[PDB]
RNA sequence: GGAUAGUGGCCUACCAUGGUUUCAACGGGUAACGGGGAAUAAGGGUUCGAUUCCGGAGAGGGAGCCUGAGAAACGGCUACCACAUCCAAGGAAGGCAGCAGGCGCGCAAAUUACCCAAUCCUAAUUCAGGGAGGUAGUGACAAUAAAUAACGAUACAUGUAAUUGGAAUGAGUACAAUGUAAAUACCUUAACGAGGAACAAUUGGAGGGCAAGUCUGGUGCCAGCAGCCGCGGUAAUUCCAGCUCCAAUAGCGUAUAUUAAAGUUGUUGCAGUUAAAAAGCUCGUAGUUGAACUUUGGGCCCGGUUGCAACGGGGCCUUUC
């Protein structure tokens, strides 16, 4: 039935955003991909891994 | 109306978008040449793409035909004046065998750093957005200029851009301002 | 042979037979008889506005729940009666009876999406500004 | 800077063959004042009503309006 | 022509031009946050007169002008405004309301988006119609 | 379409003029004249293109307005006056003689010649014809009617042409062995002589051209131009003298310059 | 014979019964103007082409016609049909599928601007005219180049932590100048114009396809996501959010159509026992296809191209022009 939509979106707590410093953007950011994924950082767990836990 | 306009795309996108060892050999590329996005590999790609094509068909053709012989020569010619084919392979098969690295190289951005005109890459490219690099009498604030292994001997600072040059800059003008008057008088 | 004339002079039978079998190819059929402009409410059109009618709760098909909340609506064009699905979390609210609605299709070149049953049209705009830009708070509706 | 340059043999040839916009620019026969062209082309229009010189009109709406 | 409607009303304060970017603010705009303001630019003004519009550049305040090119914006009235902090003047409250309500529709089940186009219309052109 | 058209879009000019692509919409319309539309050069594009001297159209006009420029003889007022193949263009400012001939690529060549020279042009005839009260008369390749031709005077043949008095001076016939210009088709511009020329009654005539350099091509009949005997052009030829280098001996004469 | 500028059933009089067609006539449909061309394409193909050029047709629908070399012209006329304008009601005037602009229709498309300076065109003609055309305004149609940072010092384990510093620049704004018909914009620059360099890049995703989380809170077959498979019914890697990460990037997503993928239209190059498909069977016209055979082989010369050899031609006889 109707009046429940958005019931999940009206009752999500409202977390406000957390401010960070910017991203450096364009060939910036691809230099900091490049040094992020390509001198070895500690990012391996074995092979390779992108996200922590 | 007026005669159309032509105009053509110089890249092309990959087939698979999400490959995963394409995508790494993509940012070696961009973190070694100093790139600033996927969209100049893509056109260096298209690039080597569509000499190779020519080069291809040329090869079928049989040899010392006229039309394989003058286009096959006269690519040749333009390949190793841009430096990317090197000088002991003007035989139009090493042409097919070029690689996107060949190309990247000859790149001002790349033949500023390895000059010692700049420290990285990345700062060989700044230096020639912001007009501090001058190929001939002339700036040329565009990374990708595939300088034609002759303007390498000539790859110096501008006579403007203060650091083959006369004026002392901007942000120094401002800052020797500030200081006479920090200093007291 | 295989089944098929390969003599030097039977092109004409060749192009005949080809002819003939490229009316089992639903596109091309469909692109021959012209179906979009008759049936295919949408004209052969990607997008369509429309006047809301009525908002409906449609049950999804098994082995799905969670009714879809869809909205008819009589497009202007042709004055035809479709089903549209209003996709976002909520939105329903976002639009109202007696609304306008830009509609477009849903991505199955006319067959139904997902669970939702009968419907191949999803909403774009309601009363001129975009769904998204309502769900986002970027925009609000406009007063009516 | 690369430009175009042109050395007449006389001031009376520079005049005869340089653009008007030309002459005006370095200092010589200034621009003639017209109206614009929109006004111009409606001036135009309207007398492509008028027949004659248009003084014959005129003495005719001398009377009428009124008596 | 259906659905022009163009806005009348008075400049209180500073000179309307045409062509100028105006803030549209609803009768119950709050100019505090967000609401239905918009920031769009006048494309005509207009000097209303008995049934004859004649364009004009400008108009100072304490004057009755029309405007061309805006009124897809605000339902009923509103301010225009060129200040961030200008609050929306008031509502102008009338002595009558609309008590006398009937149910309307079309005959023809088909062109009931021309009945809702038409009472978007009348609901904007007569203010106290409801 | 209800009558003749007098406008010249930019890409339906003849491409012999090598007109800028983005210059205008519209290119000379070559008036009516003595040649050709497509076989001829305005003199606007002979002044403004061709020799630098004037920069725009109205330039053109100033010239030709002032009796500075001389076709065959005449002043030629026309701001695109069909001038044509063996045209003289005289200017008595600047004072040097052009006969418009063809290049080795086809195009109309600045080709000065001396005014010793310039006095008279060649002809081919087009037809040979009894005119009214039996005077017979040709009819040359530039629209020239010459009464009273010699009667060894037949189709295809050349004749030299005084353009002072206008009468013919001498005549060349054609045969085997006669120095031949090229003057339409994909050879145009090359000279040569004749080898062959086979008939082909009801169709087309082909002859066959020999340059000194051996290379023997078959063109129309239609588009030869005699221009004399072999080593005796009754003419002066231009730079290249119509003999088609291939491209790669092309690059090597441009490569020998260094 | 008439008519035409002229051929011609183009029209007329007489005469004959012919002319087209399964090699598809004729009829019907086209959301069909044709082509040069466009997209996609190993090759072969498939789809598109209203639209910058060429040809045709039309100026609301027809029809008729004057002038004129050229019009069945429409910013020429006449009538009818449909619309529709002003009127003092007697009458008179219409044709934006030219340029702007308005309404309507819609998913869907811009200024009632400037100028003849270029391109050309027209005229009695160097001079005048040209919404042809050019210029600018609007414009994320599409296309090209590529800002959003670079380099040091110091501490920790080349990288990191808002531990600091001196440099560089254009995005802008603007003397002047160039550009321009007048400009505007671009280039070139006097001065100004970075530290959160806030001068802050976004669009879609993170189960698989398909690059990226078994993170945390929320909801609990609800809300919703989901092109497809699927997720959600109190342990959600899939919803709603925060953090982090991914992809492309001044672009990204969505809908529709189309192309490749599609050897799922197969000529190249499909399949037909059981997946869809061999006609129940035979005859047979059109069509398609159809056994073998007629100067081969000797030989002597001249001679071109690539390195004395190969490959390419020509001339003679051999019962042979
Ligand atoms: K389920
Ligand atoms: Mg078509
Ligand atoms: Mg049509
Ligand atoms: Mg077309
Ligand atoms: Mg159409
Ligand atoms: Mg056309
Ligand atoms: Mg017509
Ligand atoms: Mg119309
Ligand atoms: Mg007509
Ligand atoms: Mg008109
Ligand atoms: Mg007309
Ligand atoms: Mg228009
Ligand atoms: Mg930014
Ligand atoms: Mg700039
Ligand atoms: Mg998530
Ligand atoms: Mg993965
Ligand atoms: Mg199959
Ligand atoms: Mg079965
Ligand atoms: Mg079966
Ligand atoms: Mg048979
Ligand atoms: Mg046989």
């Amino acid at each position: 039935s109707l009046a429940r939509a958005g019931k999940v979106k009206s009752q999500t707590p409202k977390v406000e955003k957390t401010e960070k410093p910017k991203k450096p953007k364009g060939r910036a950011y691809k230099r900091l991909l490049y040094t992020r994924r390509f001198v070895n950082v500690t990012l391996v767990n074995g092979k390779r891994r992108m996200n922590p836990g | 109306p007026r005669a159309p306009r032509t105009y053509s795309k110089t890249y092309s996108t990959p087939k698979r978008p999400y490959e995963s060892s394409r995508l790494d050999a993509e940012l070696k590329l961009a973190g070694e040449f100093g790139l600033k996005n996927k969209k100049e590999i893509y056109r260096i790609s298209f690039q080597l793409s569509k000499i190779r094509r020519a080069a291809r068909d040329l090869l079928t053709r049989d040899e010392k035909d006229p039309k394989r012989l003058f286009e096959g020569n006269a690519l040749i010619r333009r390949l190793v004046r841009v430096g990317v084919l090197s000088e002991d392979k003007k035989k139009l098969d090493y042409v097919l065998a070029l690689k996107v690295e060949d190309f990247l190289e000859r790149r001002l951005q790349t033949q500023v750093y390895k000059l010692g005109l700049a420290k990285s890459v990345h700062h060989a490219r700044v230096l020639i957005t912001q007009r501090h690099i001058a190929v001939g009498k002339q700036i040329v604030n565009i990374p990708s200029f595939m300088v034609r292994l002759d303007s390498e001997k000539h790859i110096d600072f501008a006579p403007t851009s203060p650091f083959g040059g006369a004026r002392p800059g901007r942000v120094a003008r401002r800052n020797a301002a500030r200081k006479a008057e920090a200093s007291g008088e | 042979g295989k089944g098929k004339p390969r003599g030097l002079n039977s092109a004409r039978k060749l192009r005949v037979h080809r002819r003939n079998n490229r009316w089992a190819e639903n596109n091309y059929k469909k692109r021959l008889l012209g179906t979009a402009f008759k049936s295919s409410p949408f004209g052969g059109s990607s997008h369509a506005k429309g006047i809301v009618l009525e908002k409906l709760g449609i049950e999804s098909k098994q082995p799905n729940s969670a009714i879809r909340k869809c909205v008819r609506v009589q497009l202007i064009k042709n004055g035809k009666k479709v089903t549209a699905f209003v996709p976002n979390d909520g939105c329903l609210n976002f639009v109202d009876e007696n609304d306008e609605v830009l509609l477009a299709g849903f991505g199955r070149k006319g067959k139904a999406k997902g669970d939702i049953p009968g419907v191949r049209f999803k909403v774009v705009k309601v009363s001129g500004v975009s769904l998204l830009a309502l769900w986002k708070e970027k925009k609000e509706k406009p007063r009516s | 800077s690369v430009g175009f340059g042109l050395v007449y043999n006389s001031v009376a040839e520079a005049k005869k063959f340089e653009p008007t916009y030309r002459l005006v620019r370095y200092g010589l026969a200034e621009k003639v004042e017209k109206a614009s062209r929109q006004q111009r082309k409606q001036k135009k229009n309207r007398d492509k009503k008028i027949f004659g010189t248009g003084k014959r009109l005129a003495k005719k709406v001398a009377r009428r309006n009124a008596d | 022509d259906k659905g022009r409607f163009y806005a009348f009303g008075r400049v209180f304060a500073g000179t309307v031009k045409s062509g100028q970017k105006v803030r549209i603010q609803g009768p119950n705009y709050v100019p505090g946050k967000k609401d239905d303001l918009f920031i769009k630019a006048i494309q005509r003004v207009v000097l209303m007169m008995g049934r004859f519009v004649e364009p004009i550049d400008d108009c100072p305040a304490g004057n009755i002008i029309g405007l061309v090119g805006i009124d897809q914006f605000l339902l009923k009235t509103g301010t225009l405004t060129t200040s961030e902090t200008a609050h929306n003047m008031k509502v102008m409250k009338f002595s009558v309301s609309p008590v006398v309500q009937v149910a309307v529709e079309v005959k023809n089940a088909n062109d009931l988006p021309k009945l809702v186009e038409g009472l978007k219309r009348l609901s904007k052109s007569d203010p106290c119609v409801l | 379409a209800r009558g003749p058209k007098k406008h010249l879009k930019r890409l339906a000019a003849p491409h012999h003029w090598l007109l800028d692509k983005l210059s205008g919409c519209y290119a000379p319309r070559p008036s009516a004249g003595p040649h050709k539309l497509r076989e001829s050069l305005p003199l606007i594009v002979f002044l403004r293109n061709r020799l630098k001297y004037a920069l725009n159209g109205r330039e053109v006009k100033a010239i030709l307005m002032q009796r500075h420029v001389k076709v065959d003889g005449k002043v030629r007022t026309d701001t695109t006056y069909p001038a044509g193949f063996m045209d003289v263009i005289t200017l008595d400012a600047t004072n040097e003689n052009f006969r418009l001939v063809y290049d080795v690529k086809g195009r109309f060549a600045v080709h000065r010649i001396t005014d010793e020279e310039a006095s008279y042009k060649l002809g081919k005839v087009k037809k040979v014809q009894l005119g009214k009260k039996g005077v017979p008369y040709v009819v040359t390749h530039d629209g020239r009617t010459i009464r009273y031709p010699d009667p060894n005077i037949k189709v295809n043949d050349t004749v030299k042409i005084d353009l002072a008095s206008g009468k013919i001076t001498d005549f060349i016939k054609f045969d085997a062995g006669k120095l031949v210009y090229v003057t339409g088709g994909r050879n145009l511009g090359r000279i040569g002589t004749i080898v062959h020329k086979e008939r082909h009654d009801g169709g087309f005539d082909l002859v066959h051209i020999k340059d000194s350099l051996d290379n023997t091509f078959v063109t129309r009949l239609n588009n030869v131009f005699v221009i004399g005997e072999q080593g005796k052009p009754y003419i002066s030829l231009p730079k290249g003298k119509g003999i088609k280098l291939s491209i790669a001996e092309e690059r090597d004469r441009r490569r020998a310059q260094q």
